[PDB]
């Protein structure tokens, strides 16, 4: 762990620090279940899906 | 009677996910122009007849009636 951690350390640098998490960009624009159906019939294939 | 092969695609919504009362009374006088603009001619052609021989059994009987008197 120390190896990994000392090697990362000095190599992971230009990184842009943008204070953004994926808690505002999920908490704006939800998942919503809606409930439907898509029916595509073709007929000239064996076996259904 | 039988089947035929068809090839089509259709998407469709769930029965709860719509408003289903608002669309009788959505554009009533369009409908009602519509309708009677495209079955006027039908309309005519039912009730000419009727109206007709009406109008002259009631003129004939009358006519009948008043020459009968003194
Ligand atoms: C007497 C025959 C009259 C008709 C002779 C051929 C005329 C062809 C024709 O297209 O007549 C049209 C008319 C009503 O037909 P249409 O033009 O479609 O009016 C729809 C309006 N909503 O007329 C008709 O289609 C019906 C005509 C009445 C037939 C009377 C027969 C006795
Ligand atoms: C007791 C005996 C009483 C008899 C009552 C009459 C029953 C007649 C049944 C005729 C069947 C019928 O529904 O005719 C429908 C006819 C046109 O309807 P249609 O062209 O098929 O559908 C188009 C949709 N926009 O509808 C019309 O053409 C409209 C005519 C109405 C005229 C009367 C006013």
């Amino acid at each position: 762990h120390e190896d990994i951690v000392e090697q990362v350390k000095k190599l992971f640098t230009k990184l842009s620090t943008d204070p953004t998490t994926a808690s505002q960009l999920v908490a704006k624009e939800p998942a919503i279940f809606t409930g439907s159906e898509v029916r595509m019939l073709d007929d000239e294939i064996p076996l259904a899906q | 009677k039988g089947f035929v092969p068809m090839k089509a695609v259709t998407y469709g919504l769930s029965p709860f996910q719509q408003k289903i009362m608002p669309g009788l009374w959505k554009d009533l006088p369009t409908k009602i122009h519509h309708k009677v603009s495209e079955n006027w001619i039908s309309a005519t052609l039912l009730l000419g007849p009727l109206v007709g021989v009406y109008s002259y059994v009631q003129n004939y009987q009358e006519k009948e009636k008043l020459s009968h008197r003194y």
